[PDB]
């Protein structure tokens, strides 16, 4: 009989159990999609979108669904922390129960299909036999995704009849859901700039239906067709599994990296964001900004954003994660609740201190304070028993500009030192360990598990090429050699490899 | 059998093969030999000379850090 | 044949010493171009100025610790071309840079590219089954993981493997150090695999050389064999009841014993190519938390796994400061974790 | 380039897909194969016997023509009569339906 | 010139080698 | 306990710098190399004796 | 199938080395014959079937055929006048390397 | 018999493309080993 | 002209002999020069 | 306008062009030099 | 044993009726190779501008271009 990993070739030649199967599957991807809408509609909390975001409490496909302009519920909030006003039939519940709707009708679709396989539709007029034309299927598929990529490019993002696309500015303060016109210039192919992706969708869909047109109405060569065996259906299994591994990782690419099509508001900010001082920069600057507008130190820092401040945390950073850490960051460190302040450490003699920061790649550091200059002041020693650098000698304190903790300053040596062990992770906050009883364990974002996900998806069908190439060439030795083959493998008898036609030397 | 060439063993016996041969390798090895020793192994790829890892200005190990302005920075560095 | 493919296609599926074939053109270019960068840059040029040590015969070194060097950190994940806005055209400068390491890298790949396709026409050109191209996937896929993947993940180039000896046995301590590769799971799958593989291979051997069936009359058993006999050379029946009365289980079919064995080690590589994939992003089993949390707790519960971790917080301590010259990490003497008297 | 010239093509047999079967061969050639064009059936989906005939390309051609006249006479004549572009005439009508 | 000292040296060589070939080489090509 | 004991002995004999760990290390590289390339040229040159709905192994 | 004459090992001076390159020995056909350790021979001599196949593997694969080494290459066609030519050339040539090396080095 | 055979193949390349930078580098390593730190 | 060929045995000992010097060559280099710790 | 950068992308594209067609010219000329008659 | 007539069916028959028509000769390969090689130009363009190897003058790419 046949073996168990065999089973689904019974269809290879019946074309109306492959689409019968084809449907099976789309009913299931549409199921899951439907059901996990809804336990992340189930589990979510739009209480606080400042310092509980969509990213902190693990949300895979609600981002997704709010990329594209779906921001309302049935509840009454609004992704934004506003109130829902005439929700309609397209909010978070209304998508996921469309899917769920037609999940059920692609499973009738499915049964239908099944139990009738004898079309006259997929016979061969010629021979009567079943057969597909695969050049001209393919035709008709190119001619209709052109069409769709057209339609969404030119309809959904321009805003000419869909709402758009998700556009948030470069710190991912302030981002809503807007029409974004194309750009058809060098500018256009920046990764940062949905122009781009406007103007590409719309070229990219024309090329298509011309393509589309051309494999209509032109006939294979008689060369490539026996070259790429187009009468077989696994040369168009091992293509199209090549084009989906090249996808996906041109996708974990642009996801890792960061793009205009994965905002930081919906997915979380990168670890060159942290690793290259981004925000503290930023942040830096806005302070300086005011500092020379005649204001206080403390009236400076009052001002920046405390979204700003959670995006500078290397909690947030994506690389800082684990393999089986499972669950969302709030499981890990707790729900943020409040930003403490900036600690500014001071010498005795009142010479400003650095605490230098923790690197993506460390998951313990060492805890030194380095002045403007680079050099070491103080340190938390390991060997106690003689201390060059200790904050007990150099009388090293803190004070909190802004925040929680504005105006406080702490001179306590034990203080000190816990509080310079959290400057290393960036900006302190406060938590909030006990709601969820928190690990104490940082964990990663849905930028970094679709990465993962996705580079192991796309490794695992490069293995699906080319072993369906290798079998799609090579099928009439699949079930083994010929009985005799010693004239055509003997070194030196034809000039030609394997061509009987040339015998000699 | 054979695919239509001189067999090696037959190649390698032979008083032709040993005269060409007595001139060719040892020619290549004084090449090799006067590349290294005339300096030209040095200034070609970039290698530093025995008294050129640190100079008067400098007495520390190089670091680059600057990606676009990398061909002037290690100009700079491997000033002598 | 009179066409110009059809000529072109005689002359390079010819029956020759060296096959060329059309995959030729894509294999021997970049396989020469590859071989021939790593011997220049182990011999010549040097380190210093990307990662600040010496790396090449001309400047004292042996096999062991001779190498090409990664680029610098600054240089991020550019792919560092002679004609590209760093080099600018200069060659030595190039190798100044660091830019042998890309060049060896990217043209190693297409020559890995280039012999599949290989083993795929010659495969095809005799009339077999491509199941020798099928285990090349297994070694490319972890050249593909670990030399692209994940570097591709991390700051740039300068956290990829370099091409030498010591290099390599730095990149396997470091990856011990920071990762904890030692406690992954996929990992475990790829040691397995390569030591069944190694068994696999030498029980194989021993037991067709043990079970020979008497065809000449000299001691010197290598002679009595001819390729083009039909009756096997070893007695099967007797390999399987000496495996099953000495393990207990024993091979009752060739075709399924050499299938295993094609199969361990390929299933093997691929697990710790997906493990390796995985830990790109950081995302490294390092630690029990259960684990912690009771040795945090309770001061008196120890294991090994504790012990490892210690060790791995020695390691990254004291290699940081020269492994990684970008941070500028300047460590006083009393912050570094130390034992008693050690 | 000779698009109306009447084309040859050859016929492929069909592959062997039977998964019964010892040896499953590729499609050979069954013969020369020259269709008859400019044939219009009951299909509604493809009435003409061929894409490069002469008659369907003449048929192609008078009807972007007449299109063509339409289209020029009318982008001149609306641009003449309302004073704006026959591009952004789209864009207008669209927002506010005119004439 | 330091490349101009093995260019100078290699010349010998090749003059040796088409010395002692040349024959069996026009043989070949014809 | 056995990674532990390889990190000790590491730390304390420099075992990958040992010609012998290098030879064994080449031992199992190239037992894995020969087994699945014995593998696969033995699963290569198989003679037809079997249909394709059922496996060699039963031929 | 295969004809021993036809492998081209008949131009080999040494019997013995020619027998052993074809997998052939007279000596080991005999019903008498001993080897060092002293066991009996059944008579099958290096290979059982070499009348059903024709030889032996190394009478099918031979790596040393000297019927089919080039009939050129065993004479010098430059004769005693090249050698001489060859031999001021290596001399001249042995002293210019040994000058370079002496000159460009530090003595 | 009388076998004649090619001096110039493809053999040929491929021997000395890899014979060549061979020797050229053994004689530069070996000149390598007298320089005096 | 010189008839004769060369015994094989002869060119392995005189290669193996080469090779046997060279890596001996490189020990000593190794052993004093550059990379000599010294 | 054009920065240098471009240009040498498009000299870089440009002389994969040559190689390729030097590649297949030498092809070309030493399968037709050395032909097959069946 | 023709199979199950069904008006869709027929509406859609002439679009599943030439099996193995082909273009006789190597009909327009050469085309199609100027269009692959096109597209392997592009790719690599785009790949460079992304991997920073080429820079252009209003291309700033980086998150400060959503300003
Ligand atoms: C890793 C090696 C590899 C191997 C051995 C194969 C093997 C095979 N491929 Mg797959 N393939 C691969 C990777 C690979 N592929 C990649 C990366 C892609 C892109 C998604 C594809 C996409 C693909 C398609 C679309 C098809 C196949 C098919 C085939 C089969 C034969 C045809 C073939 O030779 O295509 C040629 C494959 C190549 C990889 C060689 C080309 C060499 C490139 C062009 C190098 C040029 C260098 C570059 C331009 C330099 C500058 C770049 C720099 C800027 C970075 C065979 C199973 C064909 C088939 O018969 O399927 C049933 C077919 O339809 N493959
Ligand atoms: C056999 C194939 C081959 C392949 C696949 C590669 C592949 C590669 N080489 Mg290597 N190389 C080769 C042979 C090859 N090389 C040879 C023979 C040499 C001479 C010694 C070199 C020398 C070399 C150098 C010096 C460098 C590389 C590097 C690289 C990369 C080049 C990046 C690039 O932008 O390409 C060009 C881009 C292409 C897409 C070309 C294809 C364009 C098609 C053919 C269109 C033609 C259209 C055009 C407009 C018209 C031209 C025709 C007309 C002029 C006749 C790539 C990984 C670089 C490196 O590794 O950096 C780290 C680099 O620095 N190579
Ligand atoms: C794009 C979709 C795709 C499709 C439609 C096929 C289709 C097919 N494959 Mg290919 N294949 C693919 C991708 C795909 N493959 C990939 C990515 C790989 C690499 C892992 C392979 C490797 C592969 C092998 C090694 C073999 C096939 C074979 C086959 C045939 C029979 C399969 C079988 O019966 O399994 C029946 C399967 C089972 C009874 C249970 C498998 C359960 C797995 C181990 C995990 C459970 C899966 C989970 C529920 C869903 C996955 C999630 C999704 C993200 C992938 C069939 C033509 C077979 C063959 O060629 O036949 C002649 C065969 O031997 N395929
Ligand atoms: C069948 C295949 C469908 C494939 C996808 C089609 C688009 C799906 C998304 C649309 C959607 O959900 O709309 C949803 C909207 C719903 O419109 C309103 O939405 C509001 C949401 O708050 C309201 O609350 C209500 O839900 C509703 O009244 O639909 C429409 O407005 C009607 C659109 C009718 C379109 C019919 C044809 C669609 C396909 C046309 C071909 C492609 C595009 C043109 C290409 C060629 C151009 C030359
Ligand atoms: C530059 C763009 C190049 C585009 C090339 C497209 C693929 C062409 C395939 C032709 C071979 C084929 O199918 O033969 C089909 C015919 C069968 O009929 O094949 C044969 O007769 C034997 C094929 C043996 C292997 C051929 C490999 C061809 C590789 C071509 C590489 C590119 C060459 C560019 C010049
Ligand atoms: C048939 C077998 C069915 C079961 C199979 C075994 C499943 C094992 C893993 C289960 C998840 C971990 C344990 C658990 O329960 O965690 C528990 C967690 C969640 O459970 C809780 O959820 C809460 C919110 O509702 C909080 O977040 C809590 O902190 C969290 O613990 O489960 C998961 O996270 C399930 C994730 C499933 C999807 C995996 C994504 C990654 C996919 C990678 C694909 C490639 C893989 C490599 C290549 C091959
Ligand atoms: C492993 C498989 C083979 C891989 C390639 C091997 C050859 C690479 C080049 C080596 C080379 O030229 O070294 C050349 C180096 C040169 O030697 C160095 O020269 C320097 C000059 O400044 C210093 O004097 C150094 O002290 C001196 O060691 O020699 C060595 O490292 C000595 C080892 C000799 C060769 C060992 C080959 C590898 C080990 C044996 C493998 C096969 C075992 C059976
Ligand atoms: C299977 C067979 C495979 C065969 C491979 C044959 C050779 C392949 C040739 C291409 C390889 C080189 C690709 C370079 C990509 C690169 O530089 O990326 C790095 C650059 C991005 O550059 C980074 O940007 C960051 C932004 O914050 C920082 O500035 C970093 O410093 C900077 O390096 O990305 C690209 O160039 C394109 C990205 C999108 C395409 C992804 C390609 C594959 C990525 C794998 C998964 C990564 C996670
Ligand atoms: C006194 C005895 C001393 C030694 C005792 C040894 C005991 C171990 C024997 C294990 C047999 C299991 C085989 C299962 C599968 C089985 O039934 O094997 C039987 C199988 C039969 O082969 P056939 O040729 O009959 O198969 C025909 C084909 O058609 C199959 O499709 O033979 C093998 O594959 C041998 C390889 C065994 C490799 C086993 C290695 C050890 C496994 C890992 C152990 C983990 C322990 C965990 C503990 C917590
Ligand atoms: C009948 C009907 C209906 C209904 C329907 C329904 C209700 C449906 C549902 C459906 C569903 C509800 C579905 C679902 C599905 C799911 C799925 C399909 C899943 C899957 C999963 C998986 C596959 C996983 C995997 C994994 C694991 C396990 C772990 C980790 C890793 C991974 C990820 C791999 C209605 C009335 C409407 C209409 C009419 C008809
Ligand atoms: C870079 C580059 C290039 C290329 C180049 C080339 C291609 C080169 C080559 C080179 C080569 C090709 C080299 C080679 C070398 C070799 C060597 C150096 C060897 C050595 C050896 C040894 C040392 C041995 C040893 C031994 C003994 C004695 C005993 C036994 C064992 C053994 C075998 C190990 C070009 C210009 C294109 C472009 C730009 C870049
Ligand atoms: C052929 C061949 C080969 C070889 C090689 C070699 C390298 C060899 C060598 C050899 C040799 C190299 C030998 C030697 C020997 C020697 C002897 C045997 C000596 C002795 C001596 C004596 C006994 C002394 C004595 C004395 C005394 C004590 C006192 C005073 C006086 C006198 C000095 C007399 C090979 C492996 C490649 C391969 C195969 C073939
Ligand atoms: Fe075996």
């Amino acid at each position: 009989g046949l073996p168990w990993y065999r089973v689904h070739t019974v269809v290879l030649n019946d074309p109306g159990r492959l689409i019968a199967v084809h449907l099976m599957h789309t009913s299931l991807v549409s199921g899951w999609a439907g059901s996990m809408a809804f336990y992340e509609l189930a589990v979510f909390d739009p209480s606080d979108p400042v310092l509980n975001p969509m990213w902190r409490q693990g949300m895979f496909v609600l981002p997704f669904m709010t990329r594209l302009g779906i921001t309302q519920s049935w509840g009454g909030w609004t992704i934004s922390g506003e109130t829902a006003s005439n929700p309609g039939i397209w909010s978070y519940e209304g998508v996921a129960a469309a899917h769920i709707i037609l999940s059920g009708l692609l499973f009738a679709a499915s049964i239908w299909h099944w139990v009738y396989w004898d079309l006259e539709l997929f016979r061969d007029p010629r021979t009567s036999n079943p057969a597909l034309d695969l050049p001209k299927i393919f035709g008709i598929h190119l001619f209709l995704s052109g069409l769709l990529c057209f339609g969404f490019g030119a309809f959904h993002v321009t805003g000419l009849f869909g709402p758009g696309i998700w556009v948030s500015d470069p710190y991912g303060i302030t981002g809503t859901v807007q029409a974004v016109a194309p750009s058809w210039d060098a500018t256009g192919f920046d990764p940062y700039n949905p122009g781009g992706i406007s103007a590409h969708h719309i070229a990219a869909g024309i090329l298509g239906v011309l393509a589309g047109l051309f494999h209509l109405c032109v006939r294979p060569p008689q060369r490539l067709y026996n070259g790429l065996r187009m009468g077989n259906i696994e040369t168009v299994l091992s293509s199209s599994i090549a084009a989906v591994f090249w996808a996906a990782f041109v996708v974990s690419g642009t996801m890792w990296y960061g793009s205009a099509a994965t905002p930081i508001e919906l997915f979380g900010p990168t670890r060159y964001q942290w690793d290259l001082g981004f925000f503290q920069q930023e942040i830096e600057r806005r302070v300086q900004t005011s500092l020379a507008e005649g204001k206080s130190a403390s009236q400076a820092w009052a001002e920046i954003p405390e979204k700003l401040a959670f995006y500078d945390y290397i909690g947030n950073n994506p690389a800082k994660g684990g393999l089986f850490r499972a669950g969302a960051m709030n499981s890990g460190d707790g729900i943020a609740v409040g930003w403490l302040g900036h600690a500014v450490f001071k010498d005795k003699q009142g010479n400003e201190l650095f605490v230098r920061r923790m690197p993506t790649f460390f998951e313990t550091f060492p805890v030194v304070l380095l002045d403007k200059d680079g050099v070491v002041r103080a340190d938390v020693p390991f060997r106690r028993s003689e201390s060059k650098y200790s904050i007990e000698q150099v009388g090293v304190s803190v004070t909190f500009y802004g925040g929680e903790l504005d105006g406080v300053t702490f001179s306590d040596p034990a203080t000190v030192k816990k509080y310079a062990r959290r400057a290393q992770l960036g900006e302190i906050f406060e938590f909030d360990r006990a709601t969820l009883q928190s690990d104490g364990v940082f964990r990663t974002s849905p930028r970094g598990w679709f990465t993962f996900a996705h580079l192991c998806f796309a490794l695992l069908f490069f293995f699906g090429h080319i072993w369906h190439g290798a079998r799609t060439i090579f099928r009439d030795v699949f079930a083994g050699i010929d009985a005799d083959l010693d004239e055509q493998v003997e070194f030196g008898a034809f000039l030609k490899l394997g061509d009987t036609s040339t015998r000699r030397q | 059998g054979a695919t239509g060439e001189r067999p090696f063993s037959d190649i390698l016996t032979s008083i032709r093969y040993w005269v060409i041969h007595s001139i060719t390798i040892p020619s290549l090895f004084i090449a090799g030999w006067l590349f290294v020793s005339t300096g030209l192994a040095y200034d070609v790829f970039g290698s530093p000379r025995p008294n050129e890892y640190f100079t008067e200005d400098r007495q520390e190990t190089p670091l680059i850090t600057d990606r676009f302005n990398a061909l002037e920075q290690v100009k700079k560095l491997s000033e002598v | 044949k009179r066409g110009w493919f059809d000529v072109v296609d005689d002359w390079l599926r010819r029956d020759r010493f060296v096959f060329v074939g059309w995959s030729g053109l894509l294999l021997f270019p970049t396989a020469y171009l590859a071989l021939g960068g790593w011997f220049t840059g182990t011999t010549f040029v040097t380190s210093w100025y990307t990662h600040g040590l010496a790396s090449s015969y001309l400047e004292g070194c042996n096999f062991l610790t001779a190498a090409v060097s990664t680029p610098a950190n600054s240089m991020g994940h550019s792919l560092l071309f002679l004609w590209g806005p760093e080099a600018q055209g200069d060659f030595t400068r190039w190798c100044q840079l660091g830019g042998l390491w890309t060049f060896v890298a990217l043209h190693g790949s297409f020559s890995l590219i280039g012999f599949m396709l290989r083993q795929f026409e010659i495969a095809r050109s005799v009339k077999i089954r491509p199941y020798n191209a099928i285990a090349f996937s297994a070694p490319i896929s972890v050249f593909v993981s670990v030399f692209l993947i994940y570097p591709l993940g991390q700051s740039g180039w300068f956290f990829a493997p370099s091409f030498g000896v010591a290099a390599i046995f730095r990149f396997i301590l470091f990856f011990q150090g920071f990762h904890n590769w030692t406690l992954n799971p996929f990992h475990m799958m790829g040691v397995a695999g390569v030591l069944g593989a190694a068994l696999l291979c030498a029980i194989h051997g021993a037991t067709v050389e043990n079970t020979l069936f008497e065809d000449g009359d000299g001691a010197n058993t290598f002679r009595a064999f001819n390729p083009t006999q039909a009756e096997e050379t070893y007695s099967m029946v007797t390999a399987n009841r000496f495996w099953s009365q000495i393990f207990g289980v024993a091979f009752s079919n060739k075709r399924w014993l050499h299938f295993f064995m094609l199969f361990v080690p390929v299933t093997g590589l691929w697990m710790s190519a997906i493990g390796v994939v995985g830990l790109a992003l950081n995302l490294r089993a390092y630690d029990f938390v259960s684990q912690e949390i009771r040795a945090a707790e309770d001061p008196e519960f120890e294991t090994f796994y504790t012990k490892n971790i210690l060790l791995n917080e020695g390691i990254r301590a004291w290699m940081a400061a020269q492994d990684q010259p970008h941070e500028k990490l300047v460590f006083p003497e009393e912050v570094l974790p130390r034992g008693n008297a050690l | 380039l000779g698009l109306s010239r009447p084309a040859e093509y050859l016929q492929i047999d069909l592959d062997e897909l039977d998964q019964n079967a010892a040896v499953n061969k590729a499609g050979g050639v069954v013969g020369a194969f020259t269709p008859v064009a400019d044939q219009v059936s009951t299909d509604s989906l493809a009435p003409y016997s061929e894409v490069f005939g002469l008659q369907r390309f003449r048929e192609c051609e008078l009807i972007h023509g007449r299109w063509a006249m339409l289209a020029c006479l009318g982008a001149l004549v609306q641009e003449g009569v309302t004073g704006d572009s026959w591009v952004a005439a789209q864009t207008l009508v669209y927002n506010q339906p005119q004439y | 010139n330091r490349f101009g000292t093995i260019a100078l040296l290699a010349v010998p060589v090749i003059g040796w080698v088409l010395f002692n070939i040349l024959g069996p080489l026009q043989n070949q090509l014809n | 306990g056995t990674f532990n004991f390889m990190i000790v002995f590491q730390a304390e004999h420099n075992i990958l710098m040992h010609p012998f760990h290098m030879l064994g290390v080449a031992g199992v590289f190239g037992g894995s190399l020969f087994s699945a390339m014995h593998g696969s040229l033995v699963t290569s040159s198989l003679i037809r004796e079997t249909t394709e709905n059922e496996s060699a192994n039963e031929g | 199938k295969i004809d021993i004459s036809k492998q081209g090992l008949n131009s080999i001076q040494n019997e013995t080395v020619k027998l052993n390159l074809m997998g052939k020995s007279k000596t080991m056909e005999s019903k008498d014959w001993v080897d060092p350790q002293g066991r009996k021979g059944k008579g099958y001599g290096v290979y059982r079937f070499a009348n059903k196949y024709g030889a032996n593997v190394d009478g099918y694969s031979p790596i040393y055929t000297p019927d089919t080494w080039s009939e050129s290459g065993d004479s010098y066609k430059l004769g005693t006048k090249g050698l001489i030519a060859w031999a001021g050339l290596i001399v001249v040539l042995l002293g210019v390397g040994i000058n370079l090396v002496i000159s460009t080095s530090a003595l | 018999k009388s076998y004649t055979y090619p001096i110039f193949t493809v053999r040929w390349l491929a021997v000395h493309a890899l014979a060549v930078p061979t020797v050229f580098f053994l004689g530069a390593i070996t000149a390598m080993q007298f320089i005096q730190r | 002209g010189t008839t004769g060929r060369i015994p094989l045995w002869l060119v392995g000992t005189v290669a193996g002999v080469a090779v046997i010097a060279l890596v001996g060559i490189f020990f000593y280099g190794s052993y004093v020069g550059l990379g000599s710790s010294l | 306008a054009a920065t240098p950068s471009l240009n040498n992308l498009i000299g870089s594209v440009v002389a994969g062009g040559l190689v390729l067609a030097a590649i297949a010219g030498a092809i070309t000329a030493v399968s037709n030099f050395d032909s097959i008659r069946r | 044993d023709t199979g199950i007539s069904t008006p869709l069916g027929t509406l859609l028959k002439p679009l599943n009726s030439e099996y193995g028509k082909v273009a006789p000769g190597w009909g327009t390969t050469v085309l199609m190779g100027i269009f692959m090689a096109l597209f392997a130009v592009f790719l690599v363009i785009i790949l460079e501008i992304y991997n920073s190897s080429v820079l252009l003058d209003d291309v700033t790419m980086s998150w400060e271009s959503l300003a």
